[PDB]
């Protein structure tokens, strides 16, 4: 099931990366029995960064940013959403 | 195809 992780930004960033489809279009996944558009994933996690800390891993498939659904959304869509976050992150991911 | 960004 989704499940949210609150992230909050140290001086030194958030501490993971985010790889996806860079326009629409992408394969259709199942997952947990449910249909869904493509999603930018969390590709790498710093160890002992924010995101670490904060419960994010690798693998994470990112449902919502700050409750905005990103599902189907381009990389620069969901890019541009985290860092209107300023100094702190909402993210609904499923998890591997 | 795929990109990545760094957070």
């Amino acid at each position: 099931g989704p499940r949210v992780v609150r992230i909050v930004k140290s001086e030194s960033g958030y501490g993971f990366n985010v790889r996806g489809q860079v326009s629409e279009g992408g394969q259709l996944r199942s997952i947990n029995g449910e249909l869904y558009a493509p999603l930018q994933h969390v590709s790498a996690v710093l160890p002992g960064g924010a995101a670490d800390r904060a419960g994010v891993r690798k693998g994470d498939r990112i449902l919502e940013v700050n409750h905005v659904n990103v599902e189907g959304a381009t990389h620069k869509q969901v890019v541009d959403l985290i860092r209107a976050g300023e100094k702190e992150l909402i993210l609904t991911v499923l998890s591997v | 195809d795929d990109v990545q960004t760094s957070f």
